[PDB]
């Protein structure tokens, strides 16, 4: 069946918020600072999820 | 019938094989339910009185 139906769903086209995760830095032998984006201070309202 | 929720009054038929399978009715568009689920595991599909 196909049908209109009212619910939680994004939008046509919503690019939505990019997030990505690196590798640390390292030597060639020895993992040293972790390497992050700026997210953690990055706080979002939730809203309907 | 007298299923989890739901009440109703049907015929059931060893019927396929359309429906979601995981959660475990079926409707065609409306209130009502054309309607297997729930037996284990098969497809009792059900119709009007
Ligand atoms: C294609 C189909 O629905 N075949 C069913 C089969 O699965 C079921 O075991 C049998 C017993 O009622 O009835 C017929």
């Amino acid at each position: 069946i196909t049908i209109t139906y009212q619910g939680l769903f994004p939008y046509q086209g919503d690019h939505g918020d990019m997030y990505v995760y690196s590798a640390g830095h390292a030597t060639g032998t020895t993992p040293q600072k972790l390497f992050v984006a700026n997210y953690s201070q990055d706080v979002k309202q939730f809203a309907n999820g | 019938y007298s299923l989890y929720g739901v009440s109703g009054r049907g015929v059931f038929q060893n019927c396929t094989a359309v429906g979601v399978r995981q959660q475990r009715f079926v409707y065609d568009a409306y209130q009502n339910l054309v309607g297997y689920y729930s037996d284990d595991g098969n497809y009792y599909c059900l119709r009007a009185c």
